[PDB]
């Protein structure tokens, strides 16, 4: 009854909600997403199964007003009770909710991302009434938006394509969501959004333009907490080694891997280098080993727990230098015989 | 603090129902900075209370007529304008707030380091350099052209940070890092004014390598 | 209904699942395996309460289409909300679901192994207004789809899960548009001819070369611990 | 009702249970410790209060079969869900179980000598 309250005027509120009411830059990145959220809210409410795994999270300072340009857009139906992505309770709590605000991000502490994308991307919320005879399955016909404050609040790097960051700022904005955002106007933007939703009731028209989805995955990487083991690494792996390296004992392989000379001197032809008997001297590394890491790059003599070598794994394969399959062969008397990855620097020395 | 509605279903209910918040909350402290954000804390308002100070005791002058007269006058004063608006502190008083609020606040000791380290001369060939000359040079205490007692441009203003050039030259530690030690040199990074907020990836050193870092301005210090 | 609702030609399709639609290799591993796990979902339909404890892991890029795959074998019935794996209410959430996918986006803590394990390895369930309905049945059949490659930490946990290991620009048939319900239901059907031509448990276990490099692939796939080979060398 | 559904002829399968299923040697030790080992699980079914401190662990290759001879001794009544010592939840799941096997001797890693001899 709100959406066909009245007519949507022509107007074109929605794409720039948070760029003027909250102070979010003006890119198309901005328009795209808010104007897909607000699509997905009117769905959800016209379509209450249709598939939504997309969120907002609005980032900002702690005057600019997120919470309450959420609450204006929720009205009565606005929910700021999901603090926790566990249990039966929080679906019962989503019964009457449209607009759900993950305030702070509280959830986000206590799941894990698993239970993030099981929560967001649900259809369906099965539980019997408090007094009810059988279960209900009501649809989800609920969409979600989280504030922050802190920048890097992603901290993980396998699923980060569902969260779509926004930046905010107060100096920006320039309406007021405190007197600003009226029921009035809340209506006529959600008139519009039916109207761009109407355009065609699809669930594939609510996912983002090719553009904005290749700003949104800059946008992510940019709002997601880095490693910065893989740099030192791939800097580790891209020093030239000795021939006849492997044969060498732990204490002088690492004085031979921890001579480090300048990329300008190395004097490349593809393979061969004279780093200043000389071309064949030196070769490009063919092998790694966690424990190679761990002993050489690291200068480690402890012995290594497995979390460290888990974590060193991790970086080898984030590294763009080495593959993803390990195969096994002897590295040194320090190392032995161990799995390592194939190194292959193709992507260097190419330059 | 902040929510203004409790969704949740009672004991002996029907349907998880939504509760307007009718509660209003003071706390009382004996810890000096009990606000443990460093990113701001504008709801807290700390009152820093001080006995031998009261003309007045609450133990006996705070007959129920008085809080009554004291919550009438309340009314009336918020009847005057019934709207959230007029809750607000006033100008001034949101002014001094931001000042009280930081001082009963926890402070990051590490931003001021940062800072500090941030603000030193570098040689202009500083980044291709080995760790320990970067250590090495960095670590010195050394009239936007800079003559440290040298040829003029010999030392420069720093233009990129990383939070690994940090652990590695600035606390001169050969540890690999706990990623939840680089996270507590990233926020005193953000939280530096010289330093920015966005990340750019580019190549620091042999120890450091290609990481993601800030690009530093310190536009504010040599002015 | 839609198993038997077309009975099956001679088409070959059980083996190939995994192989042509996510890349994977044409292996005897892969392919009995694939059948394997086929033949268990049908008999877990028509036998219900049945001895099957293995389960297809998929390991794959962020976009090999493991999940799309997943679901369009499931259908309606195809369930991945699942997210913890020890208490009571999780034997509530199996009720209309076929299908279950555990997808493993970060990687999953020593306990939730464990967990997985012991739900897997259940064949009945307990629910309730009298009688106290235990749903015996236990129709579902379990596929995980893991992002790291080295998801298998403990050898307890081994000979029970199944890693096949699927590559892109390698897939013959695309999951995404030649997956479609003809072409499953037709594998479902082959499935049932193939299970009903010897209706036990003991028929859907592995080839006893296809276990013995089974074996193989679950090192292959599991943690090294790189403490063995230093002190091999120490002691030679 | 099974364990009298059919009168036992004189085959002495008893004592090389493991011996002959799952390759252990022909030792004296062998064969008491199954023939007892039988004998409790028969007592503690029809004598639930008897005491049998006992159990046997089966340590051997990753394919001998030892789940599998565990398996088809328990029947219907075979139970792998034991997984802690700790709590009253392991009391609770091990109600309706004629023959509880302790997977790779898991629970012993995550409870302390004390917790799993008092269990
Ligand atoms: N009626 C009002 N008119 C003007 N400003 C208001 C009003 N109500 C609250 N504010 C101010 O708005 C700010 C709080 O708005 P919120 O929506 O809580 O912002 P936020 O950025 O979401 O906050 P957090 O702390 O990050 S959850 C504070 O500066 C308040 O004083
Ligand atoms: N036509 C298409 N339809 C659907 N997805 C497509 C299409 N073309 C490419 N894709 C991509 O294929 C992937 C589909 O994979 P999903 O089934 O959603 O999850 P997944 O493949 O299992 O990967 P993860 O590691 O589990 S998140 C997504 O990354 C899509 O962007
Ligand atoms: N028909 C068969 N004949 C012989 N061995 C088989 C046969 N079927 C399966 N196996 C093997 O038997 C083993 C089955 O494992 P289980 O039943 O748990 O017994 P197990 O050998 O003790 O294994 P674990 O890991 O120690 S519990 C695997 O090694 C299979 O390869
Ligand atoms: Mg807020």
């Amino acid at each position: 009854s709100m959406i066909e309250s009245k007519s949507w005027d022509g107007i074109k509120r929605i794409e720039t909600l948070f760029i003027d009411y909250l102070g979010a830059e003006d890119n198309h990145y901005n328009r795209e997403v808010t104007k897909k959220w607000m699509m997905g809210a009117v769905a959800r409410i016209y379509q209450p199964g249709i598939k939504y795994d997309s969120m907002i999270i609005l980032y900002g300072g702690q005057g600019v007003g997120k919470s309450t340009a959420v609450s204006k857009l929720g009205g009565h139906w606005y929910n700021q009770s999901i603090k926790t992505f566990k249990g039966d309770e929080v679906y019962k709590k989503l019964q009457g909710s449209w607009i759900c605000e993950i305030e702070e991000l509280s959830a986000f502490q206590k799941s894990t991302i698993e239970d993030i994308k099981g929560f967001i991307s649900a259809i369906v919320d099965i539980y019997r009434a408090s007094y009810g005879k059988r279960t209900e399955r009501h649809p989800r016909q609920c969409v979600f938006v989280g504030t922050t404050n802190n920048y890097e609040f992603l901290k993980d790097q396998t699923g980060n394509r569902r969260f779509f960051p926004i930046t905010t700022d107060k100096n920006k904005a320039t309406k007021s969501p405190f007197d600003d955002l009226t029921p009035v106007v809340v209506q006529q933007m959600f008139a519009e959004a039916r109207v761009y939703f109407d355009e065609n009731p699809t669930d594939k028209a609510l996912l983002l333009d090719k553009e904005a989805s290749e700003m949104a995955l800059k946008v992510q990487e940019a709002h997601s907490e880095k490693d910065a083991l893989v740099g030192e690494i791939e800097e580790f792996l891209e020093r030239p080694i000795p021939s006849d390296y492997w044969y060498r004992t732990l204490e002088e392989k690492r004085v031979s891997a921890h001579d480090v000379i300048d990329q300008d001197y190395i004097k490349l032809y593809g393979d061969g280098k004279l780093i200043e008997a000389k071309p064949g001297a030196y070769v490009w590394r063919d092998k790694v080993c966690s424990m190679e890491i761990w002993k050489v790059m690291m200068k480690r003599d402890d012995q290594p727990q497995q979390h460290h070598l888990r974590k060193i794994d991790k970086a080898l394969r984030n590294t763009n230098y080495c593959g993803t399959v390990k195969k096994q062969t002897r590295y040194g008397e320090g190392i032995g015989k161990q799995y390592g990855f194939s190194v292959d620097l193709a992507s260097y020395y190419k330059n | 603090i902040s929510a203004i509605v409790d969704i949740y279903r009672a004991s002996y209910g029907k349907r998880t129902e939504r509760h307007p918040r009718q509660c209003v909350f003071v706390g009382t402290t004996n810890n000096y900075e009990f606000l443990k954000d460093q990113t701001g804390n504008r709801r807290f308002f700390p009152i820093t209370t001080d006995k031998n100070k009261a003309t007045k005791s609450p133990f006996d002058d705070l007959t129920p007529v008085v809080v009554q007269q004291m919550f009438a006058e309340a009314r009336v004063y918020f009847d005057e304008n019934p709207t959230d608006k007029a809750l607000l502190l006033d100008k001034e008083a949101s002014e001094m707030a931001l000042k009280v609020q930081e001082a009963h606040s926890e402070k990051d000791a590490l931003v001021g380091e940062i800072e500090e380290f941030l603000e030193r001369p570098i040689p202009s060939d500083y980044w291709y350099r080995t760790l320990e000359e970067k250590r090495v040079s960095a670590h010195d205490v050394i009239i936007l052209i800079e003559l440290p007692n040298a040829k003029p441009g010999a030392y420069v203003w720093r233009d990129k940070v990383c939070s690994m050039e940090i652990w590695k030259v600035m606390m001169k530690r050969d540890d690999q890092p706990q990623q939840h030690h680089l996270r507590k040199i990233d926020k005193a990074l953000r939280n530096t004014n010289y330093c920015g907020t966005v990340k750019k990836q580019t190549r620091y050193g042999e120890g450091i390598g290609k990481q993601y870092g800030f690009s530093v301005d310190l536009a504010s210090y040599y002015k």
